């Protein structure tokens, strides 16, 4: 949900 | 898992190609400055740098052998200290001075516009005259680099474990990288180790300065005069 | 010009242990309180600090810097002294901060001091540290003196002295470890460990530091004259 | 001045 979590996904 | 099979040569390789660009403020010298645009520039600025080093950490050796929640801890712990690093090697030919940006150059006088900013741009000289004295090198800059982003927050991480284990086998390789380096530089084995402890050393002064440093955002934020991005929001709040 | 420049790893490392301050005991009274708790470790911080300068002025190198490089040194190491200190003497005592050898806290009687919990947490996490590599003694005192001449030295030749000095202790660590019987990668990579520690050490100072900042405002808890010197020396900023 | 002052040069 975190940001730094979702671009680290990306 | 490739990290713990490179070559001293391959690490420098890996971690030079995943380099980040230099990015630009959006300084506009006809505008006259004041604290709240100077600390607009500086937030800015390290916003659109955090995606950059967001993609460089995924480019390090090891890191992207972690569980995305240790991902997320050690660049929740280390962002600052890595930009502030980054950020002393730009300064390096520049004594003197901090260069921010190719087009945001900015000396001691200059931090005062922001009350607390003046010890922040000393402490940030001081270590890229250490630098500038040690002769630091390319490659042993973004090993240092890549050691902060391993090291910083792998102490304040059940069964899990194995997690730190690999870590410290990263870490321990680059560390054989750095002494490779030096050894490559012609240094004898007394000056290697002498050196290898000067730089690890610097990390601890950084570490200072991150801490400090985010002692301020945290302050300002409740200020509110400034705003802060998203990203930096959060980033900031998991320091708290 | 100094002393320190001339003496042999073995001498290094002798005079280090020498100068080892003793171990203090907290009072003999026993469920403690926030009031309580921060009035312990807070005399009993008071009394180290006194040992700690006797200790400084016997490290090698440190007696040759002005009054002035003294006083800086210490102002901005003498949280990171005492949790090395306190990180080492709990070594042998897994999950528990040995404060003194009659005050030995687990981690729930950290949940007594509001925020503590998370300080108790990092310090035993560096304990738990040292013990799994098995952390020496002589490796310990060379550790604490290069904090002591580490920490402040680029927030001043005097600087080059130092740099000399930190270069000799470094000689000294892996004096130790190639003495231990470590091959040259193990002594190179054990150093890098030890040093990698100092950082997080460092950031546990400036984290308990920030927290004594705001104990200081609550005004509850009384701090010696002493205390609030070297805690203002950071207080700004 | 300082209480460190003291104890340093005592
Ligand atoms: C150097 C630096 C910053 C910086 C460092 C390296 C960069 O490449 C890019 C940016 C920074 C980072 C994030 C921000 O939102 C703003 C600046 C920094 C970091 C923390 C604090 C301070 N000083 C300060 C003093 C008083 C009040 C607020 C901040 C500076
Ligand atoms: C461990 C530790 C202290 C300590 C560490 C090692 C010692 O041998 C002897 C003493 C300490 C030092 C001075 C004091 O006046 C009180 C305690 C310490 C330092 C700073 C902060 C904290 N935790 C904390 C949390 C919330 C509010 C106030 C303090 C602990």
């Amino acid at each position: 949900h975190k940001i730094l979590h979702r671009l680290l996904q990306d | 898992s490739l990290a713990l099979s490179l070559t001293a040569d391959q690490m420098v390789s890996a971690l030079l190609d995943a380099e980040p660009p230099i990015l630009y403020s959006e300084y506009d010298p006809t505008r006259p400055f004041s604290e709240a645009s100077m600390m607009g520039l500086l937030t800015n600025l390290a916003d659109r740098e955090l995606v950059h080093m967001i993609n460089w950490a995924k480019r390090v050796p090891g890191f992207v052998d972690l569980t995305l929640h240790d991902q997320v801890h050690l660049l929740e712990c280390a962002w600052l200290e890595i930009l502030m690093i980054g950020l002393v090697w730009r300064s390096m030919e520049h004594p003197g001075k901090l260069l921010f940006a190719p087009n945001l150059l900015l000396d001691r006088n200059q931090g005062k516009c922001v009350e607390g900013m003046v010890e922040i741009f000393d402490m940030l000289l001081a270590t890229s005259s250490r630098f500038r004295m040690m002769n630091l090198q390319g490659e042993e800059f973004v090993c240092l680099k890549s050691i902060i982003l391993l090291n910083s927050g792998v102490y304040t991480f059940l069964k899990s474990l194995e997690e730190k284990d690999h870590i410290h086998r990263v870490l321990d390789k680059i560390t054989d990288t750095l002494i490779h380096l030096m050894a490559k530089a012609g240094l004898t084995l007394q000056q290697q180790h002498q050196r290898l402890a000067q730089l690890l050393l610097i990390l601890s002064h950084i570490r200072h300065m991150s801490n400090k440093g985010m002692e301020h955002l945290y302050s300002m934020k409740c200020k509110n005069v400034v705003p802060l991005s998203d990203l930096l929001l959060e980033m900031l709040d998991a320091h708290r």
